[PDB]
Parts: C-alpha cells; structure tokens; sequence
RNA sequence: CUAGAGUACGGUAGAGGGUGGUGGAAUUUCCUGUGUAGCGGUGAAAUGCGUAGAUAUAGGAAGGAACACCAGUGGCGAAGGCGACCACCUGGACUGAUACUGACACUGAGGUGCGAAAGCGUGGGGAGCAAACAGGAUUAGAUACCCUGGUAGUCCACGCCGUAAACGAUGUCGACUAGCCGUUGGGAUCCUUGAGAUCUUAGUGGCGCAGCUAACGCGAUAAGUCGACCGCCUGGGGAGU
C-alpha cells in the first residue's frame, strides 16, 4: 500500500499548485541515475503526475537537479 | 530414447590375476579368436618383463594414464553454424580411449613378430615418446583453440 | 616512470573488446585488443576473449606501478562484466565500477532495418 | 555506479544496479530505426497483453 | 408557451494553432597531447581505413536536425495531424448556478475551403540517414536480399499539386432498449479516518441478454427498434482504361 499512500502525499494536503522550490519533495520521485519515476510505481493521481512533470523539467533547467551520472 | 541401457560385466584372468588386462584383451580380440589373442597379450607382457625388472602391470598401469586423455571436442551444432565445443571427458568412459587408441597403432607399427609389436607399445607410454602420446597431446591442443566456444553457443 | 591511481577503459562492441589503462589526465599507457590475441573471428566476439586481452593489459602496466584502478564500462556487447573479473586476477586493488553509456535523448536516426 | 568488501558482492551489486535502472535494452534498440507504424504495433500488442493478463490471472483468482 | 437552439456568469483540463527565444545528451568534421599495431565488418569473408601515427583516450572549437525517462485501451483536433522549456498573440470543448431571447432547427445537388508522404518552382541551409549509382560477396545467373561508400531528397521561407489500406473497410442528426468490470474530468450526496461510499452527466476500453445476421460477429460508442435529408450499387474481363 505504499503506491497507496504516495497517491494522498498530493491529494490528501491542500499542495495542488505544487513548485519547483521544495527540493525535498521533488527528490523523493527521482530515481538514483536520473531519470524519472513511473506512475504505477508511486500510484500517483495521473492529474498530479503531469503536473509533477513539469516542475521536474523546470528544476532540471535552473541546475538545480542532474540529468545523468556524466554531468 | 527412453533410458534402457543396462550394465553387462566381464571381469576373469585367472592366470595372472587382473581386472583391467581382461577388458584390454577384448580390445585385441578379431571375431572371437580369444585364444589367439590371449596368448599375445601374454605374449607381449612377457617381453617387458624380459626388458625390465618391474612387474609389468605397472608399466601397463602407468602406460595407460599417458596415453587417457582429458578434454575433448563434441560438434554440436547450432543448426546454421558449424560448432565443436571442449568437454570433459567421463571419468569411465577415459580407459577405453586409451586402450583402442594402442591397438589402432600398433597393427601399423610395421614390425615382424606381431607380439613385438604391442610390446614397444608399451614401453614408450611409461616415458612419453610413444606416437599414442604424440595423439593425445594433439589433441589436447585442439581444445584450447576451441576454448572460446566453452559454455556460449555450446 | 611512476604512476598509481590509474583508470581503466574498457570499449565492448559487438565484435571486438579494446582495453586501455590510463591515467586521471587520459593518457594512454597500455591499450589491448582482443583481435590481438590472435581470434579472429567468430571466437573474437566471446566473452573468453575479453579475459585474454584483459590481462595482457594488465602486464605491460606494471611497468609503471598503478596499484589502484578506477573502472569505466561501455558499450553492448558480451564480455561486459567479464573483463572485470580478469583485472583483480592480476592483483589491482579496483576501486570503484562505473557505467558509462552514449545514450541520445532523440540523436540522429540509426541506420536501416536487416532483412 | 558502485563503490567498494570482497570481490564478488561488488559484482552482483553491478549486474543488478544495470539492469534494474536500465541502459542495457534501451541501447539494442538503437540499431535499426523503426517506422512510426512500427513502434504503434509494440503500443497496439502490449496494450492487448497487459490487459488480457488482468482477465487470466483471475481464472487463477478463483 | 419553453422542453429544441443560442446568449450573458463563475470555474477547470489539454502534444489545438501561429510568431520568436533558450537549453542538455548523443553523432560527425577540425585542432592539440599521450600512445602504437591493426581497426571495421560478416553465415564466414572481401572491398574499405591504417606507422604519411588509425581505433582508443583527454582538451577545445564549429555546425545541423531531433526532443530519452515521464508515456498510459492517456489527451486534444472537423479530418490529415499534433510530444524539450518560457514569453507572445489565438480557436473550441467541458461543469455549476442564474437570468434572458421564444423555434431562431435539421440536412444539403451544384459551389466554396482545409488537403499525410513522395514530387514540382525560386531562394536559403548540408549533422546523420539515404532511392539513383559504384565496388566487394553470394549466386548456373543476381539487375536483388547482406557489406563498404554515396547524390537528389528529408530541414526553412514562399507558391503549387490534390490523390492513399485518406480505415471503425461502418454519411451526418434525433429518440427508446437487461447487466458487470475498467479509465480520463467535473460536480454531487455522504458517517468520516478513509487504500471512502453510492448516484449523475461528457469521453474512451473489455465481456454480455434480448434482438438482428448467409455466417463471422456487433450488442447505450448497434450491424437492435424507428424517423429526416444526401451519396452510391446492378455478372467477370475489357476498364477507372
């Protein structure tokens, strides 16, 4: 039930405008090379799944997060 | 091929008391001439121990563990390729290679008195100048070449 | 010459595995091959012979010292971990393995389909 | 990327950390280029197999 | 007159368009260091590339196009189509409450538009890929498959052409007809902690009863029961000539 729960870690707080800010969450659904986690994995709402995408790849951008183990 | 094949045993030399010279004599036998053939592996026992003072089993002990080899290829083939792979071989089945690789060059050794044949056989495998030595090591050399061919497409 | 700490690459195609150990600038002190060790062809591309041009790599490197090595893979093919496993059996302290892989995010086109 | 302790343990802590973050069936699929139609067929027959499989391993649930 | 249809008001979701800008990984060419005998390719080889210092390896520069993972029977668009990030203009759909107009609707011969890709015209631009072509191999023979190279093209601006297995092989619109399991988005009600509950619309999938069907099979996203208008079929070749 840990998909489960992942699923309330956006639903069940009042946090739906996530932010590119809270490094500390964001980290949580990066996996160890780089690359980003599945749907099925963190049972994520697929509403918040496409709205995660976008404040990875706008993080990404800012040098805030890698890309892979090269750089 | 269901699984049949059952064990049939010959173990009988009573004038000398062996084991191992009785499944060579069969080796040397033509069409059931046994007592033909009995009396020149005889014959040829004889003649080392004219030649040398040891008993001559253990010139017959030692000249079959320079002659039984270790490793050898299979040819199994994939189906479109052609392949030989170096496999270890069976620990029964590495006496009987020895024994029909002697005979099979004795008869060519080119000698009179057929028994003499056998007997110089027999007395270079106990040093290694023999030409059933010079076939096992050649092949032995064949396996390291096929070596890369061990386990993947094997 | 004296050199310690060096890194060692290693480069597995589909049809042949080269070898180089180097230093933390890139430069070249031993490179090996495995069309070197006299295969060929069809035995080129086994995984015993990046054993062979492993270790032939790692004789003429202690010309220089280089107890410790630093350890890059890359590349498809077979022989991928093997060579690995044929470097401490020379006696080299391996440090660290690492994955190193070209991958393109879109990249040109790759070439056509085999019939 | 894995650091070191035996050899052996280092080993299988590399076999396994590849293939379980990938690059491995991402680079066999970069030597022939696919068609568009052709990578509809790999999202049209797994599409298929993935739900089929939700129905026979309720024959199993029963 | 307000049940069709349209307007005003909140509110969400989206690779829907167009105009610029900016990224990171990888490929190639070039420069420079180290280093020294092969690399590359294949059922196996050969053509090719190499000490006139290649492959490898490190540093640097230039340039071109595509946009991993997320990514899904998932979305949007009238259809073709549409995936990097941001600004910039810009179309329509959903959902709720509420007032207004009071039938203002449907379909559509002719006519008007938007039309994948290959191709054509003038100008740019040239990373990879690659018809035509060249060489090697296989082969009785091999223009072919396989291998090493390689040009138009693919890319951009402007204009043209109008066809495709342009496919759900199913014209658009409206009304009724047992169920069950999924899924996108949106309100509800609800005990509240929910991995909640049930109901209702707008989509998108898997089974299924009546019913229909030559059979296969469809089955509230009908090929079921019925309406309104349009297009089209009449044995095979000859011939969509």
């Amino acid at each position: 039930f840990f998909r489960r729960r992942r699923f309330c870690r956006f639903t069940a707080e009042g946090v739906k405008e996530i932010d590119y800010k809270d490094l500390n969450t964001l980290k949580a659904y990066v996996s160890e090379t780089g690359k980003i986690v599945p749907s099925r994995i963190t049972g994520t709402k697929a509403k918040y799944q496409r709205q995660l995408a976008t404040a990875i790849k706008r993080a990404r951008y800012l040098a805030l997060l890698p890309y892979t183990d090269s750089h | 091929r269901r699984r049949v094949a059952a064990k049939r045993e010959v173990l009988a030399d009573p004038k000398y008391g062996s084991q191992i010279l009785a499944k060579f004599m069969n080796h040397v036998m033509e069409s059931g001439k046994k007592a033909v053939a009995e009396r020149i592996v005889y014959g040829a026992l004889d003649k080392v121990k004219e030649r040398g003072k040891a008993d001559p089993l253990e010139t017959f002990e030692k000249a079959l563990d320079a002659i039984a080899p270790l490793v050898e290829v299979k040819s199994r083939r994939v189906g479109g390729a052609t392949y030989q792979v170096p496999v270890e071989v069976r620990p029964s089945r590495r006496n009987a290679l020895a024994m029909r690789w002697l005979v099979d060059f004795a008869r060519k050794r080119g000698e009179k008195s057929m028994a003499l044949r056998l007997a110089g056989e027999l007395l270079d495998a106990a040093e290694g100048k023999g030409a059933a030595v010079k076939k096992r090591e050649d092949v032995h050399r064949m396996a390291e070449a096929n070596k890369a061919f061990s386990h993947y497409r094997f | 010459k004296t050199v310690v700490d060096g890194i060692a690459h290693i480069h597995a195609s589909f049809n042949n595995t080269i070898v180089t150990i180097t230093d933390r600038q890139g430069n070249a002190l031993s490179w090996a091959t495995s069309g070197g060790s006299g295969f060929r062809g069809s035995r080129k591309s086994t995984p015993f012979a990046a054993q062979v041009a492993a270790e032939r790599a790692g004789q003429a490197a202690l010309e220089y010292g280089l107890k410790n090595l630093d350890v890059n893979v890359k590349g498809p093919g077979p022989g991928r971990e093997s060579a690995v496993r044929a470097l401490n059996a020379c006696g080299y302290k391996i440090a660290s393995i690492t994955d190193v892989t070209p991958i393109p995010h879109n990249g040109c086109r790759p070439p056509k389909k085999r019939r | 990327k894995v650091k070191e302790e035996p050899f052996d343990v280092a080993l299988r802590r590399f076999k396994r950390s590849c293939e379980k973050a990938g690059a491995l069936a991402e680079v066999r699929s970069r030597e022939f280029y696919e068609k568009p139609t052709a990578e509809r067929k790999r999202k049209a027959a797994a599409a298929v197999k993935r739900h089929a499989k939700k129905v026979q391993r309720e024959q199993r649930r029963r």
